[PDB]
């Protein structure tokens, strides 16, 4: 299991939070608890929009939730009846005052999660990974990302002797804390069995 | 009976104000008239038209 | 409101209906986000048929020439109008006048 | 006959621009040519810009 | 056969399912200008599928107030008819 | 006087916070006491990181609670009121105390 | 080089928007100079706060009807852009607007912060006239200078914004009006002096002299491209 | 440009 | 709140009592502000013996 997680390791340089709130040892793993259940809950719902990133945010007893997606019309259904909707389960998940923003993701190719998923959902409909995955790859880099790598592993075409296959193009650099390195993962629920897809997008290096 | 509501209210009774100019700050000669006119916005939008 | 009009603004902006000219005279209890609701005066009104007169405003909507005809509520609430006034201000009007 | 019928109402929200054709009442046409910053109308005296 | 209204729109890529709902067609609301897309309206054999969807005129901007929808006896997904 | 102690795990938006506080205070009243870095909380964890096997196996994780102690020294009608309808930002729980 | 310089000797308030100022004692001729320059300066060029995007709960678009009230959405933005706001410290803040009952809607029952100063009110928004209405409007206050209107910031804004947000136009300037007078100074022994009486109307929000200080600024990091490279 | 600076350096910033 | 500070790009020389100080750019309604400060200065203010 070598490789580190490269959000986890850029959490204080260049990646922010999700979650962002502040609690005391007593309401903090309550806090967590909530914030499973609610994004959880949201996953289930948004699944057939292009969700990326939840990014909850909780200051004086009300619930600030911010939802990533590629496509928000899905989302918002018709102007304000799907994400109230959504709202009043929010709160009802959290016992709070939920309010629910929704943030419009540009360039759904370079987002790594979207990517992701993308693959999976290819792979559930019984494509090639291979011409997927180089599908993914392309796409990327001709939106501009400065390198881009996906890997899909296991059971791959239905085999039984299981292997990883994986495509970079571009630069990658993990190691790199400086790196914005959107990293992010997925699993497809074949028929033979789980197809855990892997991408890395890397966007480019901050400098500060 | 245009004339003398000019009268009552404060304004010059010719109609016509001196004017400054907004780029020179200095006087136009010859005193220029200013009103209110009714001015109507036609559906000849140039954006149809381009 | 043309400040230089000739007067037959009034006469245009009624006669050609698009302003909410009111029916029957009266008050008026004013829901007005969807309707104007108009109690009527007992002079005017009929013995059955206890009857409050309930204006539907136009909302913003397409004309023959892809204009939008809109009508809005020109009267407050709780406030006597009587019968042949104007309630509800339609495209190019100001309080019954004509304001193209 | 027609099965699939759907329509969709727009609303542009035009506002006035360098070719757009004004008039008053009089017969006075109008292709409004510039559009001019505030400070360099001639204002009168008063400071009221025309 | 017959046209069909749905987001999964063709060769163009995430610059079709956006200003949409899952199943098709314009969400309401929205900044809508030129180019984009309002009613996902394509068929099947017409690798031989094409892009019909009403989209907006060059040009114009705008703001979607009202969408009408007496369509053919099934116009739904599984439910919002 | 008015204690406020601002608590937060990103130390930009604590200090953000902190100015903003300052702020408010100093338009309204006069003599703000200041802005005290008080000792940061660096809360340790260890945990292992294999599912089952590997004791040596481990990754330290940390969370870095940051004190800010503000203090305003003269609390007149307009100032302590002032902070009411002025919240601050999310992340950041304060506290003020009065004597 | 006989010259002299300037000072703003008298500053009257004849209200709280509508203030005069002098200035004293300027050279021959320069009066309508200074006037002039400071008049576009001071029209064109000055920060003010005003507000940018209007958030309503339970709304689509801007040319719905709301529940409740008598101005429609249109009416209501219009009389949002109206305002006139000051904020101190940050350069961007959001408001709350909260109210139900049957009444009319001021501009005094926004739900203030500590470094917002709405100056105006009396300034009316909206006449709620259902006791079981309510309205939930949350304002953004930005800052800059000049007209920058919505279909310019329909794609010059960067931050990535959900939809539901309607978008006002941004009316910055705090200026209206502005007019200087070219006076005979009464100066003890020389008659071939004068004063520049500027007469300002703000929007309530901006300080005369701080706008004139700003302006006079302005004009002279202008003209340092003049003074210094040839 | 100097002389109407050196004028206008009185109330600056 | 940042203004555009411009650099004096030309000075044609056409003769020794010539010149020609093209000048780029500058906030709009500004180089009538500058032009017209600077021509009055020089006209009626410039010190200087004859």
């Amino acid at each position: 299991g070598q490789k580190v997680h490269p959000n986890g390791i850029r959490l204080g340089i260049v990646k922010p939070w999700n979650s962002t709130w502040f609690a005391n040892t007593k309401e903090f793993a309550d806090n967590l608890d909530s914030d499973f259940k609610v994004r959880q809950y949201l996953t289930k719902e948004l699944a057939k929009a292009s969700v990326s990133r939840i990014v909850i945010e909780r200051p004086a007893k009300s619930i600030r939730v911010t939802i990533h997606t590629a496509r928000p019309g899905i989302v918002i259904g018709k102007k304000g009846e799907d994400v109230e909707k959504l709202r009043k389960v929010v709160a009802d998940i959290a016992g709070v005052p939920a309010q629910i923003n929704i943030a419009e993701v540009r360039k759904p190719e370079l987002d790594a999660k979207l990517v992701a998923d993308s693959i999976t959902s290819q792979l559930e409909r019984r494509v090639m990974f291979r011409r997927a995955m180089k599908r993914a790859v392309q796409n990327a880099m001709r939106l501009g990302a400065k390198g881009i790598k996906v890997e899909v592993s296991g059971r791959l075409g239905g085999a039984e002797i299981a292997r990883t296959e994986w495509y970079r193009e571009g630069r990658v650099p993990l190691h790199t804390l400086r790196a914005d390195i959107d990293y992010n993962t997925s699993e497809a629920h074949t028929t033979y069995g789980v197809i855990g897809v892997k991408v890395w997008i890397f966007k480019g290096e901050i400098l500060g | 009976e245009i004339k003398e509501l000019l009268k009552l209210g404060d304004l010059p009774t010719s109609g016509q104000i001196r004017l400054y100019d907004g780029r020179t700050g200095e006087q136009f000669e010859r005193p220029v008239t200013v009103g209110y006119m009714y001015m109507l916005k036609l559906n000849h939008l140039v954006d149809d038209k381009m | 409101k043309p400040l230089v009009g000739t007067g037959m603004e009034r006469a245009v902006a009624v006669d050609s209906g698009v302003t909410a000219v009111a029916k029957r005279g009266g008050v008026v209890q004013y829901v007005d986000a969807s309707r104007i609701v108009i109690k009527v005066n007992e002079d005017e009104m009929y013995p059955g048929e206890a009857g409050i007169d309930i204006y539907n405003l136009t909302k913003y909507t397409r004309s023959n020439q892809n204009t939008c005809i809109n009508q809005m509520p020109c009267v407050s609430l709780g406030e006597p109008v009587e019968r042949g006034d104007v309630l509800a201000d339609g495209p190019s009007t100001d309080l019954g006048e004509l304001a193209l | 006959g027609v099965l699939k019928i759907v329509k969709v109402y727009l609303a542009v929200k035009r506002r006035i621009q360098p070719g757009d054709k004004m008039a008053g009442r009089h017969g006075n046409k109008g292709v409004i040519s510039k559009i001019n910053p505030i400070e360099d109308m001639p204002y009168d005296e008063n400071g009221t810009p025309v | 056969g017959p046209e069909e209204i749905t987001a999964d729109i063709p060769n163009v890529g995430e610059a079709a399912l956006s200003k949409l709902d899952e199943s098709g067609i314009v969400y309401i609301g929205a900044e809508v200008t030129g180019g984009d897309i309002l009613v996902g309206k394509v068929t099947p054999k017409g690798s031989d599928v094409k892009d019909s969807s009403l989209r907006v005129p060059n040009g114009v901007s705008g703001t979607v107030i009202d969408v009408q929808v007496f369509t053919r006896d099934g116009v739904e997904k599984d439910k919002r008819a | 006087r008015i204690r406020i102690r601002l608590k937060a795990f990103d130390h930009r938006l604590i200090d953000q916070a902190t100015a903003e506080i300052v702020e408010t205070a100093k338009r309204t009243g006069a003599q703000v006491r200041g802005p005290i870095p008080l000792p940061t909380r660096k809360e340790r964890f260890t945990v292992l990181i294999s599912p089952h096997v590997n004791k040596d196996a481990r990754d330290q994780y940390e969370i870095r609670t940051h004190l800010r102690l503000v203090d305003i020294v003269e609390p007149t009608e307009k100032t302590v009121d002032a902070l009411m309808r002025l919240d601050l930002a999310a992340g950041v729980d304060v506290q003020i105390s009065l004597g | 080089t006989e010259f002299l310089k300037p000072r703003l000797v008298d500053i009257e308030q004849v209200s709280s928007t509508h203030a005069k100022v002098t200035l004293e004692p300027l050279e021959r001729g320069f009066g309508h100079t200074l006037g002039n320059a400071l008049r576009r300066i001071l029209l064109s060029s000055m920060p003010g706060c005003a507000v940018t995007e209007v958030e309503i709960d339970g709304v689509l678009h801007e040319y719905s009807t709301k529940e409740g009230v008598q101005e429609d959405i249109l009416e209501i933005l219009l009389n949002l852009k109206g305002l006139a706001v000051r904020v101190q410290g940050k350069d961007e803040v959001i408001l709350t607007l909260n109210k139900s009952g049957i009444g009319p809607v001021t501009a005094a029952d926004i739900t203030h912060d500590g470094d917002v100063e709405i100056v105006k009110p009396q300034h009316v928004i909206c006449h709620l006239t259902d006791e079981n209405a309510s309205i939930s409007m949350r304002i953004k206050v930005q800052r800059g200078r000049g007209y920058v209107p919505a279909s310019t910031r329909i794609h010059s804004e960067e931050d990535e914004r959900p939809i539901g947000r309607l978008l006002v136009d941004a009316c910055y300037s705090p200026v209206e009006r502005i007019a200087y007078n070219v006076e005979a100074a009464r100066v003890e022994q020389r008659t071939d002096l004068d004063k520049l009486v500027i007469e300002m109307e703000t929007n309530g929000t901006i300080d005369p002299e701080e706008a004139i200080r700003r302006a006079a600024t302005i004009l002279a990091e202008q003209l340092e491209a003049f003074v210094d490279l040839r």
